[PDB]
C-alpha cells in the first residue's frame, strides 16, 4: 500500500480545530498516552484535502514502540457513515498529538496500512507551539546513512498549507474576536508577515544549534543525512546585495492636499469676516 | 404517509394549474440519476422518470414526472 | 406509486420547479451565462460535483429558479413536432410503384443513397455532393411518391414533414422548426429529410404582405443558410416535392 | 451573569486594588469572564474619577469586535466620571456611532447613571435619537435611561414625560410585538412615577461623596436582557428625599426648613 | 458469561503448530475458540470478544463484537519465526479492554498459551502486580508451559483469586495427546468473576 | 450597508410614463411592455408636479 | 478611538460578507440604459421590460455610463453589481467554429470586385492607421447589392475564412425569439461584442424577414419584427 | 400555565459552527440537514457539543431525510470514546430560501418539537441567505390558532431582536411569529482561537522568501510606466475633484477612469512590495554571510 502520495497537505480549519476539542472530551486520553484519530477528506490523490477529523480510542505506550492498542472497528464504520454524506470523504490518515516528531510513530504507521493505504503523519498538537500552526505534515521517506543501520525509515517534512470553504471561512471569522493577524495583503499586513518570518527564522536556528553541542559531548544518535545538509548552508554563503527603491507616495499625498485645501482656503476668507455676524445667527438657530 | 410527504407538493397541486405538452419523453431509472465526480464524488442529477416540458405560455420548464403515470406513456 | 410521485416531485419543489435553459456562452466552466427558454438571461453557477465538461454552448441545462446554480444537465434542443416526424414512418411506400419510370429514379439516387454509406465516393471526383432534390413533374406523376419510395427501400431514418405545420402564429417559432428539422436529422445521420409541398414554406419577396406572409419569408430565409450557406449537410439530403414550382422565392 | 455583578459589590472603595482583578478577568479565556471584569472597576472606583480605571475598559472594547464587551465597557465609564458628570456625553457619543447597536444600548445606560440625581442638557439630546430608532433594544436603553435623570420632578415641567406617556400606552396594549421595546417603555414609566415622586436614585450623596445604596441597586438593574427579576434591585437604590427630625426624648421634633420650591410651579403629578 | 468484555489472545509461535494435539494445533485451537466463545454467548448473550495476538509485535485484528469468524481465521495461519512474549499481550489486553463498543462490562482476559514462556522470573512477578491492582484477571488454558518448561502461572492464579473481583484459573492440559479441542471437560468455557 | 439589503429587496419595479394626469387624484400610466393602469398618486410625485409624457418610475 | 477605528474596520469586513450574498447567484442580467442619479437608475432587463432600480453602494458611472451589460439580483430586480461589455455577448466571434465551405477557388473572376472588397473589408482590420491616414474616413458599413446567386455573400464568406477571426456571423432569424420582448435585447449584446473588440465585422446572411418596409402591426407576431428593425437602426449609429 | 415555553439561546461550540457551515455549503443547492448532539444545561441553554450530517439528497429536510442507519452508527462510535450525549435538536440549510423556516421544513420541525420542547430547527448559512454574515437563528413554528390562545408570546420573550429581510415582508411575518431572531453566542476559550488564527507553520519560511531580483526590479519598472500615463489626466483634475456625484465629475475633472484612484492603487502595491523584498534579502545576507 502507498505511503508516497503526499507532497501537499491542505487542511481545513475544521480538522485543526477538531483535535483541540477531542483532547478534553475523550476523557483526557493523552499526556503520557496519545489519542490518534482518523482524518476524513480526499485520498487516493497527491494533494490531500482534509475535510474533517474525529477521535479514535488509542492508548499509547511511547517508550516501547511495539505496544499499543488502536480501535480496529472505528475506521471502517466511521468511513461508511461519512461516505454517503460526501463521497470525497475517505480516510486520509491519522493525527499525532506531538509534542514533536518521534520514532514511536514509525511502529504505529505499519498497522494503519492494512485498514486503508494511508501512512500520512500529521502532527497536530493541542499545546501551542510555533508562532504559526503547531501542525506539521510528514511523509515517510527511506534514506541510507553510514552511521547506523543501512536503509532507515524516517520522516521528511512535506509542505503544509491551509484551505477552507467559503461559508466555513466566514465562520472562522465569527468565532474570533478578530479577523486574522496576517494574510499578506495590503501595506499593513505585509510588514507583519516580515517580522513574523524574522522571529520564525531565529526559532529555526536554535533547534539545530542546541543539538550539535549535544552530539559534540553527551552523545545523541546521528544520521549522515542531517549532518551533511547543515554543512551546506555555510558553503553556499551569499554573494553581493543590491537594488530596490521607491519614493512614489509623496506626490499622491501632495496633490491630494491642494484638492481638499481648495475648499478650505475659500472657507477661510469668508469665515473670518463672518465671525461677529455668525454669533447672532448661531444663537438664533440654536434657540429653536 | 403518502399524503403527509406529498403535503408540500399538494398545496401547489391544487388550483390554479396550467396545461402543457411534451417536448421529449425521457425514460431513465425510476429514482436518482447518475453521480458526477470532482469535489464530493456524488449526485447532482437526481432525475427519476422525467419530461422536458414546454408550456403553452411560451416558457420552458424542466420537471421530474410523477411515478403514477410515467414518462414512457407520454 | 403515489409515494413515488411525492419523492420525485420533492426534488423540483426545492427549486420551485426547475427551468430549462441553455448556455448562451461559456465565459468559464464554473460560472456560465445562460439564456432561459422561459425568457431572461442570467449569470449562473455550477456544482462543485457536476462534471464541468458536460455543460457546453450547444447543450441545455436546468437551473434552480430560486438560486440559479446549474442543478443538472439536460439533453440537446428539440421541438416536439420534429421528434414525432422522425420516430414514425406510416404508410411505408413500395419502390415498385414509381418504377418503370426507372431512369429518372437513378438521377435522384446519386444524391440520396451514395453519400449516406460514404461521402468518399463524391470526394474522389473532387467536388462536394449536391444538396436539395427538386422533384417536379406534370400533375399526378409521382413526385411526392419518389421521395418516399427511395427512403423506404434504403431504411435510413426518415423525417416526413408537413410544411403547413412548420408555420404557426407565434413568431420565430417558425424560425425554430426549420433549423430544428435539420439539427435532429444531423444527430441521427445517415438521414433523409422530406418536406412535401415546399410551396407552403416558400414565400415571395413581400413587404406588402399580411401576417401569414410575414411568417413565410422567415422560414424561407432560415432554409437557405442551413442548406447551402456557411453551414453544410454532411449526409442529410433534402427532398422537395412540388406540383408546380412558381410560388417559391427567387433566391430558392 | 449573577457572579459577574457579584464580585463588584464587595470591592467598594478599593480604588487601585480593583485594577489587578479586572485585568485578570479580561485576560481569561471565556468571553463571559471578560464582562465580569467591567463590573469590578465600576463599583470600586466610585467616590473618585481617576485615569487608571477608564483606560482598561476601553482596552477591552477595541481589541474585540464582540458585542457584549463593548456595550459593557461603556456603562462602567459613566459611573467613574459622575464626579465630573459633564465629561460623560462627549466620550459616550464616539462609541455609539459604531456598527453594533449593542454598544448603543450601553451608551444609553452610561448616561443615565451619571446623570441620575441631576443631569445636563447634552445627556438628554444624546439619548433622544435612540428612542426614535426602530431597533428594539437601542430604543429600550433610551427610554429607561431618560427616566432616571428626570426622577422626582413634575410631569408638566418636562415635555419628554408627556410624549413618553403616549408611547407607553400603545406599546403595552399590543400583545404580539417584541419584548425589549415594551420593557423599555414600562421600566421608564415606573421609575418616573417612583414613590409617587418622592424617591430618587442619586448619582452621589448629598453629604458630599457617593451614595452606596444607589450604586449597588442600579448596577445589577442594568441587566434584565436575560432573566427579568434583577430589575427589582432598584428598591435598594432608592434614596428618600426629605429630612427627618429626631431628638433626646426619641420624638421627632418639628423641623421647618427652607426649600427652593413654590407650590405655584410644582404640584403633584399623575401619569397618563 | 454476563456483562464481560473479553480479549482472546491467540498464541502464534513456532511451538503452536505441532502434532501435539491432533491433527495439528492450528486446527485443534480453531475448534477450542468456537467452544469458549459460544459457551460464554450461550450463558447469556450480552458478552463480546476481541482478538489480539499475544506473541511479538501486537496487532489488534478486532475490538469487541460477538463474532467467532475472526478467531477461527487468525489461528490457522502462524508465523514460523514467531515465539511468545507474554508481557506485550497482557499490556495490550488491558489497554484495549478499557475502550469498548458495548461499554458497561467488566474486564477479563482469556489467553491461549501453546508455548513455553520466553520471559524471565522478574517479568512474571511484575505482570502479576499490574493485573492485581487493575483487578483484571487472565484465565489461562496452559499446555505450552508444559512443553519443556515449568508452570510459572500456577502461583499467580492462586494469589489473584479472592482479592480481585475477577477470577483467574489454571487449566491444565497434559503435554502430548489429551485433546485440546474438547474443552467441555476442563472448564474455561466461560470466565467466572470473583465478585 | 445593513439597511441596503432591506431597501434592495423589494417586490420589484416597473417603468411606465404618464399618458394623462386626472383631477381625481389618480394618474394614467402606461407601463411599457404591459397595458395601461389607473393608480392613486404617491407622496413624492402627484398631478401638480407632473406633466404628461414624462417618464415616471414605479 | 484610533484603535476603535481599527475594530470598526474588522466589523466592516464581516458586514461586507452580507452584501456579498446578494452580489452572488441568483442573478439576472440587464443592460444599463443610463443613470438618472446615484441612488436609483433606469435600467432595461433582458426581458424587454424596463425597471427603475437601486444601486448597491453607489457604483461609479464610468464604463457603466454608456450601454453595457449589468448584473441585477433576480428576486428583487435590484442593480447589485456591474459587468463589463464583453460578458454575456450572445454568440462568440464566429467563423472559427462555423467557417464556410468557400474560398476564392469558387470565384477567380469578377476581378474589379475582388480588388475592391480586399481593400475595403480586409485592410482596415489589419491597419486602421493606414486606412484612416490615406483620406478615406474611419470604417463604416458596406451594402452589397445584386440579383440572386451573384456572390454578394460569397466575397464576404471568402475573406472571413482566410482571416479566421474579426468576423461575427449572425443569422437574421436569431434576432427573433418565441417569447416576446427578448427579440430586440439579443440584437444589442451581439452588436456590442463587435464594439468592445474593435475592429470586428457583423455579417448578416440574408437581411430580409426583418428588413420589411411594411409591418402589419396589429398582432403580437408583426409587432416583434417591427421591434427588431427599430433596434437595428439605432444600433447602426452606435457602432 | 405552569408551562416553560420560551426562546432558547443556542450555545454553539467552535467545532459545531465550522462543521455546520461546511455541510451547508457542500450541500448547495439541495437542502441538506443533520442532527445536533449535545447536553442541556441551565434552563434555556441548549449546547451543541457536536454534529453530524444526514446525506445530501433532493428529498432532504423532510422526515424522510433522517435515516436510523446513520444515526445509530454515529452514536455507537461515541461510546467507545466514552461520550454520553442526548439529541438536543436538529440543524439544516435551505439554499433556496433565507434564514427562516420554509414549508418543507415544517413537518420535521414538528416531530422533533413534540419529542423535545427543547429541540429547535436551526437554519445555517449556505450562500443564499441575503442577510448572511453567518447569522444563525433557531426557531420553532406554531400556527395562527395557537397565537390567539396566547401560546405565541411566550416563545418570543427573553431574546434580543434584530431585523432581517432577505425575502420580503412574508418572511418577516413568519420571523416575528416564531421567536424573532434569537441571540447566538459561541463558547470558546483562548487556546482554540489561536489554532484557527494562523494559516500555517510555513509562514516562518515564507515571510522571508523572495523571488528573483530581476523580477523585483521589473515590478518597479512596470508601475512607473503605468503612473506616467495617468499623470496627464491628474493635471486637469486638480482644479476641483472634490465634488459629489461621479456622473457630474465625468466631464469636469475627468471622473471617467478617475486618475486619483488609479495613481493611489499603483503607489500602494509598489510601496509594500519593494520594501519587503529589499528587507528580506538584505537581512538574510547579513545572518548567512
Amino acid at each position: 500500500m502507498p505511503e508516497l502520495a503526499v507532497q501537499k497537505v491542505v487542511v481545513h480549519p475544521l480538522v485543526l480545530l477538531s483535535v483541540v476539542d477531542h483532547f478534553n472530551r475523550i476523557g483526557k486520553v493523552g499526556n503520557q498516552k496519545r489519542v490518534v484519530g482518523v482524518l476524513l477528506g480526499s485520498w487516493q490523490k497527491k494533494v490531500l484535502d482534509v475535510s474533517n477529523s474525529f477521535a479514535v480510542p488509542f492508548d499509547e505506550d511511547d517508550k516501547d514502540d511495539s505496544v499499543w492498542f488502536l480501535d480496529h472497528d472505528y475506521l471502517e464504520n466511521m468511513y461508511g457513515m461519512f461516505k454517503k454524506v460526501n463521497a470525497r470523504e475517505r480516510i486520509v490518515g491519522w493525527y499525532h498529538t506531538g509534542p514533536k516528531l518521534h520514532k514511536n510513530d514509525i511502529a504505529i504507521n505499519e498497522l494503519m496500512k492494512r485498514y486503508c493505504p494511508n501512512s500520512v503523519l500529521v502532527i497536530i498538537d493541542v499545546k501551542p507551539k510555533d508562532l504559526g500552526l503547531p501542525t506539521e505534515a510528514y511523509i515517510s521517506v527511506e534514506e541510507v546513512h553510514d552511521d547506523g543501520t543501512p536503509t532507515s525509515k524516517t520522516f521528511e517534512h512535506v509542505t503544509s498549507e491551509i484551505g477552507a470553504e467559503e461559508a466555513e471561512e466566514v465562520g472562522v471569522e465569527h468565532l474570533l474576536r478578530d479577523i486574522k493577524d496576517t494574510t499578506v495583503g495590503t501595506l499593513s499586513q505585509r510588514i507583519t508577515n516580515q517580522v513574523h518570518g524574522l522571529k520564525g527564522l531565529n526559532s529555526k536556528l536554535l533547534d539545530i544549534r542546541t543539538y550539535l553541542e549535544k552530539v559534540a559531548s553527551g552523545k545523541l544518535p546521528i544520521n549522515h543525512h542531517i549532518i551533511y545538509q547543515l554543512q551546506d548552508v555555510f558553503n553556499l554563503l551569499p554573494d553581493a546585495s543590491l537594488q530596490e527603491f521607491v519614493k512614489a507616495f509623496y506626490l499622491k499625498t501632495n496633490d491630494q492636499m491642494v484638492v481638499v485645501y481648495l475648499a478650505s482656503l475659500i472657507r477661510s476668507v469668508v469665515a473670518l469676516h463672518n465671525l461677529i455676524n455668525n454669533k447672532i445667527a448661531n444663537r438664533d438657530a440654536e434657540k429653536k | 404517509k403518502i399524503k403527509e410527504n406529498s403535503e408540500k407538493i399538494k398545496v401547489n397541486k391544487t388550483l390554479p394549474y396550467l396545461v402543457s405538452n411534451v417536448i421529449e419523453l425521457l425514460d431513465v431509472d425510476p429514482n436518482d440519476q447518475e453521480e458526477d465526480g470532482a469535489n464530493i464524488d456524488l449526485d447532482s442529477q437526481r432525475k427519476g422518470k422525467c419530461a422536458v416540458i414546454k408550456t403553452s405560455t411560451r416558457q420552458t420548464y424542466f420537471l421530474p414526472v410523477i411515478g403514477l403515470v410515467d414518462a414512457e406513456k407520454l | 406509486k403515489q409515494y413515488e410521485k411525492s419523492e420525485n416531485d420533492l426534488k423540483a419543489l426545492q427549486s420551485v420547479g426547475q427551468i430549462v435553459g441553455e448556455v448562451l456562452k461559456q465565459l468559464t466552466e464554473e460560472k456560465f451565462i445562460v439564456k432561459a427558454t422561459n425568457g431572461p438571461r442570467y449569470v449562473v453557477g455550477c456544482r462543485r460535483q457536476l462534471d464541468k465538461s458536460k455543460l457546453k454552448p450547444g447543450t441545455r441545462v436546468a437551473l434552480d429558479m430560486t438560486t440559479l446554480t446549474i442543478m443538472r444537465y439536460l439533453p440537446r434542443e428539440v421541438d416536439p413536432l420534429v421528434y414525432n416526424m422522425s420516430h414514425e414512418d406510416p404508410g411505408n411506400v413500395s419502390y415498385s410503384e414509381i418504377g418503370g419510370l426507372s431512369e429518372q429514379i437513378r438521377e435522384l439516387r446519386e444524391v440520396i443513397e451514395l453519400p449516406l454509406t460514404n461521402p468518399e465516393l463524391f470526394q474522389r471526383v473532387g467536388i462536394i455532393p449536391p444538396k436539395g432534390c427538386l422533384l417536379y413533374g406534370p400533375p399526378g406523376t409521382g413526385k411526392t411518391l419518389l421521395a418516399r419510395a427511395v427512403a423506404s427501400q434504403l431504411d435510413c431514418n426518415f423525417l416526413k414533414v408537413v410544411s403547413s405545420s412548420i408555420v404557426d402564429k407565434y413568431i420565430g417559432e417558425s424560425a425554430r422548426l426549420i433549423r430544428e428539422m435539420f439539427n435532429y436529422a444531423r444527430d441521427h445521420q445517415p438521414c433523409i429529410i422530406f418536406m412535401d409541398e415546399i410551396d407552403a414554406i416558400g414565400g415571395r419577396r413581400f413587404s406588402e404582405g399580411t401576417s401569414a406572409d410575414r411568417e413565410i419569408q422567415r422560414t424561407l430565409m432560415e432554409l437557405l443558410n442551413q442548406m447551402d450557406g456557411f453551414d453544410t449537410l454532411h449526409r442529410v439530403k433534402m427532398i422537395m416535392a412540388t406540383n408546380r414550382p412558381d410560388t417559391l422565392d427567387p433566391a430558392l | 451573569r449573577g457572579l459577574a455583578v457579584g464580585i463588584a459589590l464587595v470591592m467598594y472603595g478599593r480604588m487601585e486594588e480593583a485594577d489587578a482583578l479586572i485585568e485578570s478577568l479580561c485576560r481569561d479565556k471565556d468571553p463571559i469572564l471578560r464582562r465580569s471584569g467591567m463590573y469590578t472597576v465600576a463599583m470600586a472606583y466610585c467616590g473618585s474619577g481617576n485615569n487608571k480605571a477608564i483606560r482598561r475598559l476601553l482596552h477591552v472594547a477595541v481589541s474585540d469586535v464582540n458585542d457584549d464587551v463593548r456595550r459593557a465597557a461603556v456603562e462602567s465609564l459613566g459611573f467613574i466620571l459622575f464626579r465630573t458628570p459633564e465629561q460623560c456625553p462627549s466620550v459616550v457619543s464616539l462609541l455609539s456611532e459604531s456598527y453594533n447597536p449593542h454598544v448603543r444600548y450601553g451608551a444609553a445606560m452610561a448616561l443615565g447613571v451619571c446623570c441620575a440625581g441631576t443631569g445636563n442638557k447634552e445627556a438628554i439630546n444624546l439619548l433622544e435619537p435612540m428612542t426614535n430608532d426602530p431597533v428594539n433594544y437601542v430604543r429600550q436603553g433610551a427610554l429607561i435611561a431618560s427616566a432616571l435623570i428626570m426622577i422626582q420632578q413634575t410631569e408638566i415641567t418636562c415635555p419628554k414625560v408627556n410624549q413618553f406617556r403616549q408611547l407607553y400606552s400603545k406599546v403595552i396594549n399590543d400583545k404580539h410585538d417584541d419584548v425589549m421595546a415594551k420593557f423599555g417603555a414600562i421600566l421608564a414609566q415606573g421609575i418616573l412615577d417612583a414613590g409617587g415622586h418622592n424617591v430618587t436614585i442619586s448619582l452621589q450623596s448629598r453629604t458630599g461623596h457617593t451614595h452606596m445604596p444607589s450604586v449597588v441597586g442600579v448596577l445589577v438593574f442594568t441587566q434584565f436582557w436575560f432573566w427579568f427579576p434583577l430589575s427589582h434591585f432598584l428598591s435598594l437604590a432608592y434614596t428618600p428625599t426629605c429630612i427627618i427630625g429626631l431628638n433626646k426624648d426619641l420624638k421627632m421634633p418639628k423641623v421647618q426648613y427652607k426649600s427652593n420650591c413654590k407650590p405655584s410651579t410644582f404640584a403633584y403629578p399623575a401619569p397618563l | 458469561m454476563v456483562l464481560e468484555s473479553t480479549m482472546v489472545c491467540v498464541d502464534n509461535s513456532e511451538y503452536m503448530r505441532n502434532g501435539d494435539f491432533l491433527p495439528t494445533r492450528l486446527q485443534a485451537q480453531q475448534d477450542a475458540v468456537n467452544i469458549v466463545c459460544h459457551s460464554k454467548t450461550r450463558s447469556n448473550p450480552e458478552n463480546n470478544v476481541g482478538l489480539i495476538t499475544l506473541a511479538n509485535d501486537c496487532e489488534v485484528l478486532t475490538t469487541l463484537t460477538p463474532d467467532t469468524g475472526r478467531i477461527l481465521s487468525k489461528l490457522h495461519t502462524v508465523q514460523p519465526k514467531g515465539k511468545i512474549t507474554f508481557c506485550t499481550g497482557i499490556r495490550v489486553a488491558h489497554l484495549a479492554l478499557k475502550h469498548r463498543q458495548g461499554k458497561n462490562h467488566k474486564m477479563r482476559i482469556i489467553a491461549f498459551v501453546g508455548s513455553p514462556v520466553e520471559d524471565n522470573e522478574k517479568d512474571l512477578v511484575k505482570l502479576a502486580k499490574r493485573l492485581k491492582k487493575e483487578k483484571v484477571n487472565v484465565d489461562i488454558i496452559n499446555f505450552g508451559e508444559e512443553e519443556v518448561n515449568t508452570e510459572k502461572l500456577t502461583a499467580f492464579v492462586n494469589t489473584l483469586n479472592g482479592k480481585d473481583g475477577t477470577g483467574s484459573h489454571l487449566v491444565t492440559v497434559p503435554p502430548g495427546p489429551s485433546l485440546a479441542d474438547a474443552l467441555i471437560s476442563s472448564p474455561i468455557l466461560a470466565g467466572e468473576g470473583g465478585a | 450597508l445593513r439597511e441596503e439589503l432591506q431597501l434592495l429587496q423589494e417586490q420589484g419595479s416597473y417603468v411606465g410614463e404618464v399618458v394623462r394626469a386626472m383631477d381625481k387624484k389618480k394618474v394614467l400610466v402606461k407601463v411599457h411592455p404591459e397595458g395601461k393602469f389607473v393608480v392613486d398618486v404617491d407622496k413624492n410625485i402627484d398631478i401638480n408636479d407632473v406633466t404628461p409624457n414624462c417618464r415616471v418610475a414605479l | 478611538i484610533k484603535d476603535e477605528q481599527k475594530n470598526l474596520k474588522k466589523e466592516f469586513l464581516h458586514a461586507q460578507e452580507e452584501v456579498k450574498r446578494i452580489q452572488s447567484i441568483p442573478l439576472v442580467i440587464g443592460q444599463f440604459l443610463e443613470a438618472v442619479d446615484q441612488n436609483t437608475a433606469i435600467v432595461g432587463s433582458t426581458t424587454g421590460s424596463n425597471y427603475y432600480v437601486r444601486i448597491l453602494s453607489t457604483i461609479d458611472r464610468e464604463l457603466l455610463k454608456p450601454n453595457a451589460s449589468v448584473a441585477l439580483h433576480k428576486h428583487s430586480n435590484a442593480l447589485v453589481d456591474v459587468l463589463p461589455p464583453e460578458a454575456d455577448s450572445s454568440i462568440m466571434m464566429l467563423t472559427s467554429d462555423q467557417k464556410p465551405d468557400v474560398m476564392y477557388a469558387d470565384i477567380g473572376g469578377m476581378d474589379i470586385q475582388k480588388q475592391e472588397v480586399r481593400e475595403a473589408v480586409e485592410l482596415p482590420l489589419t491597419h486602421f492607421e493606414l486606412y484612416k491616414q490615406i483620406g478615406i474616413d474611419p470604417p463604416r458599413g458596406v451594402l452589397m447589392y445584386g440579383p440572386p446567386g451573384c456572390g454578394k455573400t460569397m466575397l464576404a464568406k471568402a475573406v472571413a475564412h482566410h482571416t479566421t477571426a474579426a468576423f461575427i456571423r449572425v443569422v437574421g432569424s436569431e434576432f427573433v425569439q418565441k417569447y416576446l420582448g427578448e427579440g430586440p435585447r439579443m440584437v444589442r449584446d451581439v452588436f456590442r461584442l463587435a464594439k468592445e473588440n474593435a475592429p470586428a465585422i457583423i455579417f448578416i446572411d440574408e437581411i430580409d424577414a426583418i428588413a420589411t418596409k411594411r409591418f402589419d402591426a396589429q398582432t403580437g407576431a408583426d409587432r416583434e419584427v417591427q421591434r427588431i428593425l427599430l433596434e437595428l437602426l439605432n444600433q447602426m449609429d452606435g457602432f | 400555565a405552569p408551562a416553560v415555553d420560551t426562546a432558547e439561546q443556542v450555545y454553539i461550540s467552535s467545532l459545531a459552527l465550522l462543521k455546520m457551515l461546511k455541510h451547508g455549503r457542500a450541500g448547495v443547492p439541495m437542502e441538506v440537514m443533520g442532527l445536533m448532539l449535545g447536553e442541556f444545561v441551565d434552563d434555556y441553554t441548549v449546547r451543541v457539543i457536536d454534529v453530524f450530517a444526514m446525506p445530501q439528497s433532493g428529498t432532504g429536510v423532510s422526515v424522510e431525510a433522517v435515516d436510523p442507519v446513520f444515526q445509530a452508527k454515529m452514536l455507537d462510535m461515541l461510546k467507545q470514546t466514552g461520550r454520553p450525549e442526548m439529541v438536543v435538536g436538529w440543524y439544516h440549510s435551505h439554499p433556496g430560501f433565507g434564514c427562516w423556516l420554509s414549508g418543507v421544513d415544517i413537518n420535521t420541525q414538528q416531530s422533533f418539537e413534540a419529542l423535545s420542547e427543547r429541540a429547535v430547527a436551526v437554519v445555517v448559512d449556505p450562500i443564499q441567505s441575503v442577510k448572511g454574515k453567518v447569522v444563525i437563528d433557531a426557531f420553532r413554528l406554531i400556527n395562527a390558532n395557537m397565537m390567539v390562545l396566547g401560546h405565541e408570546p411566550r416563545q418570543t420573550t427573553s431574546n434580543l431582536g434584530h431585523l432581517n429581510k432577505p425575502s420580503i415582508q412574508a418572511l418577516i411575518h413568519g420571523l416575528n411569529r416564531h421567536y424573532y431572531s434569537i441571540t447566538i453566542n459561541y463558547r470558546k476559550n483562548e487556546l482554540e482561537q489561536k489554532m484557527l488564527l494562523n494559516l500555517h507553520k510555513k509562514s516562518w519560511m515564507e515571510g522571508l522568501t523572495l523571488q528573483d531580483y530581476s523580477e523585483h526590479c521589473k515590478h518597479n519598472e512596470s508601475v512607473v510606466k503605468e503612473m506616467l500615463e495617468l499623470a496627464k489626466n491628474y493635471n486637469k483634475a486638480v482644479e476641483e475633484e472634490d465634488k459629489m456625484t461621479p456622473e457630474q465629475l465625468a466631464i469636469k475633472n475627468v471622473g471617467k477612469q478617475d486618475p486619483k484612484r488609479h495613481l493611489e492603487e499603483h503607489v500602494d502595491v509598489l510601496m509594500t512590495s519593494n520594501i519587503v523584498q529589499c528587507l528580506a534579502a538584505m537581512l538574510d545576507t547579513v545572518v548567512f554571510k
